């Protein structure tokens, strides 16, 4: 009963963004992690008609983010942070940012510097593999 | 929750029981019902055909087959099976009168065949064997140095001599009924009707020519079968 | 009617369930004593004060639902197969007893106070009962 | 299910056992009892044999493997049968190779060693089959209680079977008795350790014992219903 | 295990409706030995079936309703009103209570009575009729006596709820009361109440 | 919920060293919370108990309600495993709750219980977290029986939640004979019975196995004709006892 | 808002994470708030598209705290805590930070913090003479909290076995052991 | 108690090809109409009868006054009160008035209270609520066992069970053997069991009942086990009658424990369906058929020997019995002397009378498509496939 129940749900939304009595003026917005899980009735144009993707920030797109996420940030090499390749979300980027604060705040200081940002920069993006060695 | 126990042969019950020979054991009451009674003057062995069409040729369906001259047989159970058995039997009394030229006593019939029987769990299937319990109860007739030997053999391999012993699907009924109908005192021909008057009140239908498979052994011949015209001789008297 | 607040002649309110409606702590009308008011009972009352104006026992009788609707059930010990042992059992519980009550005083011994007779459905059991109920000299009770 | 402990030798309890030992242990209660005797100089086994039916003979119990060994099977036929012809082997090799009678021990030993690899590996069930084995050797005659659990014990009396817990009792009762009775009283003794075993409306007639005798001189016979009959006449009445 | 049940629903409707309460005008007696009740100017008993005692007994003993008076002589019984009068009545003693039991506006006029004898006129049943008698309205102790004898005494005491009406001379009102239809088992019953004052 | 689970441990025997520990694990704490005070401790809230399913752990908790004269509460293990989630989401919140308000209560939890999956997680969870959410003067207490010491969740077990711990033994042949004796205190029994013999053949019988073998001897004494209760019927019933029925099973040697 | 999370899941489909919304509503509607959330692990464990509709009601639930938690409407004045024993198995989307942007390793103590242990739970027990924190700490290695104050309890109760009014040093040592005894 | 129902005009069905003899007895029949409507136009044209009584009517229909609700007697008490339930739900302890027919009183009938101060003023023996109404049959279905093809083993079973105990019974109690008490029929889809009930419902004899099985499923607290009780209560009323319970897994599915209220109230009225189908005696006239496809989904106590003894199985139709209904539904069809039809039987598939029956209405549409009416073999050649939409080739040889 559950799944055909969400099943259910899922066949009502369908059937009212593309259904007999069409909408007007009425956009809808949807976001997922995972998009290849999803319906395809869900995903083909006139339910769906842009699939846009937000992949990982890219150099370029880590400098904005790192600009725009620091304009509020004290004066404080951010050029090179943004060059180190990294797998990292804007998401990361806050968080480096928000914990070289809370680092500088422990350490009362109220610029931000190479240490405690470096500091920072290497708590957020741990990845520590732990992995035993024979599976590489 | 038995359910645990009935997958393989060997596993013990809480009640330490095999519960796959017991299902085996069943399995015979899936088969047609024989009757073996034993006399001074001999053993006799009365099977019904069971007939599923009237094309069928009666001689296919073997409810009664002679291990040799001396000996008869009774089997009911898978049909595969029997024949297997059988057939081990017959070559196992070959082998005794080629080793020792001489006709084996009907006790040591169901010994080998006991031993080709209950090996389902035995290391020596290696090259091939049976994995499973045998899934056919037997009745050896015969006439040997003690007189006339009836045998009833269990598919777990276990032999008991009987007076009188009726396997297969109506084995309880037909057994309750010869337990006041035996007396030791029983001529062969009286014997004989009461085995054919067991199948008439056991039997599903009338009693006609083929429906009944029909064998004696007596010390004096050997194993018989009762020829068309023979079995409507023993018929027409019922 | 529901729980009776403890009354002892000075709280003899009761907090009763009209059905579907709602439930009110109420007291009695002069014309019924407490001793004929009791938890669980069916109670006709008024509108306005809902005092319980009268006691309403639901009656009993063969007439509605169903019942034991037998005193000497026609099933005898002939018209039993099957139960044996069970049959015996039965025996021992119900007959021994009542018929024999001198051997279980002699023993000392309280006779069966409690019997459950369990198994699948269509055995039989019931009619069992009943042919030791036309055997055991009593009356048959059948309760659903 | 919180059972999924006993399905197979190879598998220890929580509380460490094998649940599957156990099994085999209660299977060989459902035999019928068998009590075995010794005296001085002669060993006795006393079986209850049953019968399917009254329509035929009783199930024979008492097993000759050698001329100063027998044995008395309670449980599975099919492995008390394997365990035999084992045993029938064994002997055989051994006069063919020493041309001495097995000794007892020897004997006992090597069944707890055939019967300890079932236990121990996958694949065969385990030898599920209580053996009494009445025998004769230098120290005189010894009984030994062989249990599924590939066990074995040396006893001076034993009861194995359905309802042995009468007869065990019986012979811890008369303990003070055994070693000094010759064959007549000790033979009465195991008829009524075997009259604890059956309930009273049940007497030890001639089809339903089997006995089998061994000795110094004698060699291990097993006796029928003509045969039983002269040990049966000795026997007193039930005390009912 | 992996059960996870959706659930359905099931309303029962539910409401009800108190009525316009209704007024039983019923009276209650235990004279001699049963606690007769009777509802009521058509009379019928309610529970104490055909009585031991004759009607008559009890039939003086029946607010809303007032004699008539002329306007020579102060109408205490009509200007007593709204609420009534309340009054005590001798025979055996009868009372006239006003209560709110349950839903039902209890006019009682609970009788009791003592000193039954054992062959008196009152238990066979035998009655002729009541002749008319005269009672004569006095007060004594502010308290409105009406002294009356009966033929076929009474000391009956009026009280007003409404203690400020002033108390009428002694006069001599005639009461003529007689059960005018009845049944032989003196079930279903019609009374007569007719009484003027005199002066 | 039963007040007066009638018992004198006159009925019960064979546990004198647990019903010691159970009483100086529960009435003694309870009768002398000011000697607890006095020591600066807070009295045990919880004892767990546990042994075999033949050994009575619920004839001496019932034992120790009646010698408390207190509420007694029940509640089973296996009991909790089905009806999925609710298992403490109102019933052991429920329970705890009705124990408080009638007191004095004692708690019983019987049965081993597992101490998919995830339910008996809340169901354990919801336990310790009430048995802990509750006044710290522990006016009610609670027992706990388990069949087996396999499974142990280090938060129950732990102090505090499950502090004393009541071990129950194989019975001995002397706990038998008393049991027996005892189980047959309202019989008329003849003195010719020897207990002693009964208590030293009724091997592997713990407990529960009286049950069935003093009172299948006292039917069957009505069995035997209606004779007097003598060893004639005791002996037939150790002889039957659990193992009365007789399969009568053919391929047995 | 002490929340342990194997509560919550509940057997009727839309009312685990109904009762999520319900305890940001709490927490939002009654600032300031602190949201404990124990035993996380029960509730994030990683989404997988394995099918079976237990651990899909659970991927719903998370999904459901993980928008009430760093959803459209943003957060102020509410602070989480959540608290499990099995880290690795938290869902990735759960572990990005903006949602849980510390991670604290509550470790098994040390020496120093066994014997800190020790030290702090002793306060309301009443010590006679000598008792010393150093051999419980090297006699209870592998200890962690609860069980430590496990050995001060018993140990009163030790006190009634001979029946003091106070504690000593074999008390101490002979509860240490049987602590460890039962923790084996 | 009164008679059965469904009344039904003339089978006709004698003649088809249209060749006025179909004319002449259509005719007839219209003409019999016509003097019904004349007859009874003219009846109530002249029929001056009424008043007489007036008086008495009027003072007790002052009594009763104006509206009168109608409630379920519930219980009685002592012979002046009565305990009567409202339709809402709730019941009161009423009295009741000396016009009432104290004989008709019984629990369950639909009495006639005062809108004010509830009494007992009148009994109504036909309440008959709209639903339960609708679900006794007026109209007979015009399928008839003619229109049934093959089935012969099952119409035998369907007549041994609901006929011959309508008809003459005396075999039944010659042999002793009780009657058998309700019939469920099985199958896979479109085998022919709401045929079979169709065809029972013409030629009958009794009232007939058609039901759904999820229509008896009500929103309200209650109303389902009622509209049962009156289901089957109007069944007695109307004895002899026939009361088919279509797609009864509607209902029938295995009974689990109930969580849920909605849930609870289903498992109550099943459990009010077992009840009233235990409260008649199986010696009376009242039976019922269930049919279903799931039949393996019913709940083990509905199909019970001491509920329903018999078990009709409708099995796909074989060989003779897809010709026996491609040559029913071919009647009406205008064939040419090119089409054999056996070509489509001889294949081996799974087809069954529903699927016949829309091969041959594809046929005819095909037929249309080439402006033909007169159907050629190939018209069904296609039909075959376009109808029958959706073992691994030489896998099996
Ligand atoms: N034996 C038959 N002979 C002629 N027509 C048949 C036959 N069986 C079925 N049909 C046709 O099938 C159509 C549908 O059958 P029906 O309504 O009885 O289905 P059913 O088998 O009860 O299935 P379901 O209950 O699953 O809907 C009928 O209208 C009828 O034309
Ligand atoms: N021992 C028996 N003797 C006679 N009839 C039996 C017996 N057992 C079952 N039956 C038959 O089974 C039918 C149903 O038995 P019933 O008592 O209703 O089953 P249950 O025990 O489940 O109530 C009866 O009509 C009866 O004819
Ligand atoms: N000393 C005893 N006194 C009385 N009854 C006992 C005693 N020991 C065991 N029992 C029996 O044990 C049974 C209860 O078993 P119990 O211990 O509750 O099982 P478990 O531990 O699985 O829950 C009862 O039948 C009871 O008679
Ligand atoms: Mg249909």
């Amino acid at each position: 009963g559950a799944d055909r129940e969400v099943q259910r749900i899922l066949l009502e939304l369908l059937n009212q963004m593309d259904g007999f009595d069409q909408n007007v003026n009425v956009k809808v917005i949807m976001a997922t992690n995972r998009a290849d899980t999803l319906d395809p009735a869900l995903l083909r144009p006139g339910r769906l008609d842009r699939k846009i993707e937000f992949p990982l920030p890219d150099r370029r797109q880590k400098r904005l983010i790192f600009s725009t996420i620091t304009s509020k940030m004290n004066l404080s090499d951010l050029e090179d942070y943004v060059a180190r390749p990294d797998k990292i979300s804007g998401a990361d980027i806050n968080s480096i940012c928000q914990e070289s604060g809370m680092l500088a705040v422990r350490e009362n200081r109220y610029i931000v510097l190479a240490k405690d940002f470096e500091k920072a920069y290497k708590t957020v993006i741990k990845k520590d593999e732990q992995e035993h060695e024979f599976y590489k | 929750t038995r359910s645990e126990y009935d997958r393989g042969v060997n596993t013990f019950s809480p009640e330490g029981r095999l519960f796959q020979v017991e299902y085996a054991i069943e399995a015979i009451k899936l088969g047609s019902t024989a009757i073996g009674i034993q006399t001074s003057e001999g053993v006799c062995l009365a099977v019904e055909k069971r007939i599923t069409s009237p094309l069928m040729e009666p001689s296919s369906i073997e409810k009664i087959v002679e291990i040799d001259a001396h000996i008869g047989c009774a089997m009911s159970g898978l049909i595969a099976d029997a024949k297997t058995l059988i057939d081990k039997a017959r070559v196992e009394t070959q082998n005794h009168w080629f080793t020792y030229n001489e006709t084996m006593t009907v006790e040591s019939v169901t010994q080998a065949v006991s031993n080709l029987a209950l090996q389902f769990g035995e290391e020596d299937a290696d090259p091939g064997a049976m994995s499973r319990p045998f899934g056919v109860a037997l009745l050896f007739g015969g006439v040997d140095e003690k007189g006339p030997q009836l045998f009833h053999m269990d598919p777990s391999g276990t032999f008991v001599q009987c007076d009188a012993r009726a396997i297969g699907s109506a084995s309880e009924g037909a057994q309750s009924s010869l337990q006041e109908v035996y007396h030791k005192s029983m001529t062969l021909k009286e014997a004989i009707k009461s085995s054919l008057i067991i199948l008439k009140q056991v039997m599903e239908e009338k009693l006609n020519a083929t429906n009944i498979e029909l064998a004696t052994v007596q010390p004096g011949q050997n194993f018989h079968m009762f020829t068309k015209e023979e079995l409507e001789e023993v018929i027409k008297d019922i | 009617c529901t729980k009776i607040i403890n009354a002892d002649s000075e709280d003899p309110k009761y907090i009763i369930n009209v059905k579907q409606f709602a439930k009110f702590v109420v007291d009695l009308s002069d014309q019924v004593a407490p001793t004929d008011i009791e938890e669980g009972m069916r109670v006709g009352v008024d509108r306005n004060k809902y005092q319980i104006h009268i006691p309403l026992p639901p009656k009993i009788d063969p007439t509605v639902t169903m019942m034991q609707v037998e005193e000497k059930p026609d099933v005898t010990y002939s018209d039993v197969g099957g139960c044996k042992e069970q049959i015996e059992k039965l025996r021992e519980v119900v007959e021994t007893p009542l018929l024999h009550p001198e051997r279980f005083v002699n023993l000392g011994i309280e006779p069966p106070k409690g019997v459950l007779l369990f198994g699948p459905p269509g055995t039989g059991k019931t009619l069992c009962a009943r042919a030791v109920a036309n055997r055991t000299d009593a009356c048959f009770i059948r309760v659903i | 299910f919180r059972n999924q402990y006993d399905n197979d030798v190879t598998v220890w309890s929580p509380q460490g056992r094998i649940h599957q030992i156990e099994y085999a242990m209660e299977a060989v209660k459902q035999g019928s009892a068998t009590v075995g005797l010794k005296s001085k100089t002669h060993a006795v086994l006393v079986a209850l044999k049953r019968a399917q039916s009254e329509l035929a003979a009783h199930q024979k119990k008492i097993l000759h493997v050698d001329n100063h060994i027998g044995i008395s099977i309670a449980g599975l036929t099919a492995d008390a049968r394997l365990l035999c012809n084992f045993m029938r082997q064994e002997c055989l090799d051994s006069r063919f190779v020493f041309d001495r009678p097995l000794p007892v021990s020897r004997l006992v030993s090597l069944i707890g060693s055939k019967t300890q690899i079932p236990t121990q590996r996958y694949g065969r069930r385990p030898y599920g089959v209580g053996l009494l084995i009445a025998g004769y050797d230098d120290m005189g005659p010894h009984i030994f209680q062989t249990c599924p659990s590939a066990n074995y014990f040396d006893c001076r009396a034993m009861s194995i079977g359905a309802r042995s817990q009468s007869a065990r009792t019986y012979l811890e009762r008369h303990m003070s008795e055994f070693m000094e009775c010759n064959l007549n009283e000790l033979v009465k003794h195991g008829l009524r350790a075997l009259r604890e075993t059956l309930p009273a409306e049940q007497d030890l007639t001639t089809k339903n014992v089997s006995i089998g005798i061994v000795g110094k001189d004698l060699e291990f016979t097993i006796y029928d219903d003509d045969d039983v009959s002269p040990f049966l006449e000795g026997l007193e009445e039930r005390p009912q | 295990g992996n059960l996870l049940f959706l659930a359905c629903y099931c309303i029962g409707g539910m409401s009800a409706i108190k009525p316009d309460m209704k007024i039983k005008l019923r009276m209650e007696g235990n004279v001699n030995g049963h606690h007769f009740v009777i509802d009521g100017m058509d009379l019928e008993v309610k529970e104490g079936g055909p009585l031991p005692f004759a009607f008559d007994i009890l039939t003086t003993a029946f607010n809303r309703v007032f004699a008539k008076y002329p306007d020579n002589i102060q109408d205490y019984f009509k200007q007593s009103f709204p609420k009534g009068y309340s009054w005590e009545r001798s025979l055996c003693n009868a009372r006239n209570d006003i209560t709110m039991e349950g839903d039902t506006f209890y006019n009682k006029v609970r009788f009791y009575g003592t000193n039954f004898p054992a062959n008196g006129p009152v238990m066979q049943k035998k009655t002729l009729k009541w002749e008319p008698s005269t009672e004569k309205m006095y007060v004594r102790d502010g308290v409105l006596t009406g002294d009356i004898e009966m033929a076929l005494d009474f000391r009956t005491t009026y009280k007003a709820k409404e203690k400020g009406v002033k108390l009428p001379g002694a006069h001599f009102v005639d009461h003529c009361i007689e059960i005018l239809s009845h049944d032989k088992d003196y079930n279903k019953v019609k009374l007569y109440e007719h009484a003027v004052a005199h002066s | 919920v039963d007040e007066r689970p009638t018992e004198q441990y006159s009925d019960i025997g064979g546990l004198d060293k647990q019903i010691q520990e159970l009483v100086e694990a529960i009435v003694l704490p309870m009768n002398h919370k000011e000697k607890f005070e006095n020591l600066g401790i807070q009295p045990p809230k919880g004892v767990l108990m546990y042994g075999p399913p033949g050994t009575g752990k619920t004839l001496l908790a019932r034992a120790c309600a009646a010698q408390t004269k207190a509420t007694f509460l029940k509640l089973a293990g296996p009991q909790l495993v089905q009806m999925f989630i609710g298992d403490g989401a109102k019933l052991v919140r429920d329970a705890f709750a009705l124990a408080k308000e009638k007191a004095p209560s004692i708690i019983f939890i019987d049965e081993l219980d597992a101490i998919g999956d995830r339910e008996v997680q809340r169901t354990m969870l919801e336990l310790l977290n009430q048995l802990d959410g509750f006044q710290p003067n522990t006016q009610v207490k609670v027992i706990a029986a388990t069949n087996r010491v396999d499974i142990l969740d280090p938060a129950l077990l732990r102090s505090g939640r499950l502090d004393r711990k009541i071990e129950f033994p194989m019975p001995n042949e002397e706990a038998r004979a008393r049991i027996m004796q005892i189980h047959s205190r309202k019989m008329n029994v003849s003195p010719d019975v020897n207990y002693e013999e009964l208590a030293r053949c009724t091997d592997d019988f713990n407990g529960a196995q009286c049950k069935a073998v003093c009172v299948e001897a006292g039917m069957i004494a009505l069995r035997r004709g209606a004779t007097e209760l003598t060893h004639e019927d005791y002996m037939e019933g150790i002889l039957e006892v659990q193992a009365k029925k007789k399969a009568n099973l053919q391929y047995y040697a | 808002l002490k929340v342990v999370s194997s509560s919550i899941v509940d057997k009727y489909i839309g009312e685990s994470a109904r009762l999520i919304r319900e305890m940001f509503n709490y927490a939002r509607d009654h600032q300031p708030c602190i949201i404990f959330m124990d035993e996380i692990d029960a509730i994030g464990g990683r989404r997988f598209s394995e099918g079976t509709s237990a651990d899909r009601e659970i991927q719903r639930t998370l999904m459901e705290l993980l928008n009430q938690m760093d959803g459209f409407d943003t957060l102020h004045r509410v602070k989480m805590i959540m608290a499990t024993n099995r880290p690795d198995t938290l869902d990735p989307a759960l572990l990005r930070p903006g949602r849980l942007d510390r991670k604290i390793h509550i470790d098994l103590p040390n020496e120093q913090a066994r014997l800190d242990i020790l030290k702090i739970h002793a306060g309301p027990i009443t010590k006679h003479g000598e008792i010393d924190y150093e051999a419980i700490v090297k006699l209870s290695d592998g200890f962690n909290g609860a069980d430590l104050r496990n050995v001060c309890t018993e140990a009163g109760m030790f006190a009634i076995r001979a029946d003091h009014d106070f504690v000593v040093q074999e008390d101490f040592m002979k509860a240490v052991r049987k602590v460890a005894d039962s923790k084996k | 108690t009164k008679g059965p129902d469904a009344a039904s005009k003339l089978p006709l069905v004698t003649p088809h090809t249209q060749c006025r003899l179909k004319l002449l007895k259509l005719e007839r029949i219209k003409d019999y109409l016509l003097m019904e409507e004349e007859f009874i136009r003219n009846q109530e044209q002249m029929k001056p009868l009424e008043e007489k009584q007036e008086e008495e009517r009027s003072k007790v229909d002052d009594l009763r006054g104006t509206p009168m609700s109608v409630g379920t007697l519930e219980e009685i008490i002592d012979d002046n009160h009565a305990i009567v339930s409202t339709s809402v739900g709730s019941e009161h302890y009423v009295s009741i008035l000396s016009f009432v027919d104290k004989d008709l009183l019984e629990p369950g009938c639909s009495v006639l209270l005062n809108h004010k101060v509830h009494a007992v003023i009148g009994v109504l023996m036909d309440d008959t609520d709209p639903l339960v109404t609708v679900m006794k049959v007026e109209k007979a279905p015009q399928e008839t066992y003619a229109d049934i093809g093959g089935l012969d083993n099952q119409i035998q079973e369907i007549k041994e069970s609901v006929e011959l105990p309508l008809t003459h019974p005396e075999y039944y109690e010659e042999m002793g053997i009780k009657p058998p008490k309700g019939v469920i029929l099985y199958g896979p889809p479109g085998t022919g069991k709401t045929l079979l009930a169709k065809a029972v419902a013409n030629q009958t004899s009794a009232t007939f009942l058609r039901v759904v099985g999820s229509e008896l499923i009500q929103k309200y607290l209650g109303d389902g086990p009622k509209l049962v009780r009156e289901l089957f209560r109007v069944a007695e009323e109307h004895a002899p009658s026939i009361v088919f319970i279509d797609e009864i897994d509607a209902i029938g599915t295995k009974r689990y424990d109930s969580n849920s209220g909605g849930e609870r109230e289903i498992q109550r009225t099943m459990l009010e369906l077992l009840n009233q189908l235990d409260g008649f005696d199986s010696r009376g006239d009242v039976k019922v058929i269930m049919a279903t496809n799931r039949i393996e989904t019913l709940d083990p106590a509905l199909i019970r020997p001491g509920r329903i003894d018999r078990k009709i199985e409708f099995p796909l139709p074989d060989e003779k019995t897809k010709k026996r209904i491609f040559q029913i539904h071919t009647s009406r069809m205008t064939l040419a002397d090119d089409v054999t039809l056996d070509d489509l039987i001889m294949a081996k598939d799974d087809l069954s009378g529903a699927d016949i029956k829309a091969i041959c209405t594809e046929a005819g549409l095909m037929a249309l498509r080439e402006r033909r009416m007169k159907v050629t073999n190939e018209d069904f050649k296609k039909s075959k496939e376009n109808v029958l939409y959706k073992t691994p080739e030489g896998l099996y040889l």
